[PDB]
């Protein structure tokens, strides 16, 4: 498009403190995607009326996936563990 | 076509049917396989990709069965045409709580 | 029957029906020694490993009867992926309510 500062500017962040911060925690990681793909690829969610309101903390009695259908199976369990913002709109933008 | 000893029929066709929680379920309480030589059990990638293939389209039915609130959607980018002399409105995208629509 | 000189017949029928306010006070009263020589108590590491298990099996009962108002409970790890070469899966950290309302 320009040039390569794009590149220059990734280098340069990369190559200050960070090397230097890093001296003892930097290693290759690995890529098990084919091994990771099926624990995401299962998402199910209710559907939810329209003309409400949607809950901020996933800690109401009101809440779909808390009251009688948590379950523990893998997806739910992982939801529970990592369900920091992730329902609602964000697990609508996730499905898309 | 729900059999666990062979991972090939309870793919795409048990999955894109209905809701895919009944079949999960069913996968996690039945064990993972049993005997693995009467069967296709070779190429297990292929297998994977068509569950996934399964899963990700009986996702994205549910999603679109389930979108009743959201079905309307643009474009992000602007001066897309030529006739942009003037300003359309601005709006706001899918970043809040469904009460309107 | 709730009485130590002959505690053959009331040790696990007895403790498991009635509640432990009536032994614990016993204890209480009877402060931190018990006669050994009556009944069918063999030095004190018997009778030890006996109240033991009477108070354990007491707080089941009392465990089970209570959780009709409360969730069953769960093990830290789920240790129930038989399929590992498919995918992996997560443990369970339990942070919600543990009653109902």
């Amino acid at each position: 498009h320009h040039d390569r500062e794009w590149g220059i500017l990734s280098k340069i962040y990369y190559y200050i403190v960070i090397p230097a911060f890093s001296r003892g925690s930097c290693c290759t990681m690995g890529v098990r995607y084919d091994r990771l793909y099926p624990a995401l690829q299962a998402v199910i969610v209710p559907e939810i009326p329209a003309d409400e309101e949607a809950p901020t903390t996933p800690e109401d009695p009101r809440h779909p996936l808390h009251a009688h259908q948590l379950v523990p199976n893998s997806l739910n369990v992982y939801f529970h563990n990592a369900h920091l913002t992730v329902d609602g709109d964000a697990l609508l933008t996730l499905q898309e | 076509s729900r059999v666990v000893f062979d991972p090939s029929n309870p793919t795409t066709f048990s999955v894109e049917a209905i809701a895919a929680y009944t079949p999960v379920a069913l996968i996690r309480l039945l064990n993972a396989s049993g005997p693995l030589q009467p069967g296709h059990r070779v190429d297990i990638a292929d297998a994977r990709s068509i569950y996934t293939v399964g899963a990700a389209a009986s996702a994205a039915r549910a999603r679109a069965n389930h979108n009743a609130n959201t079905i309307r959607r643009t474009a992000m980018f602007a001066e897309t045409d030529p006739m942009t002399w003037l300003r359309p409105t601005v709006g706001l995208k899918r970043t809040f709580n469904p009460r309107i629509i």
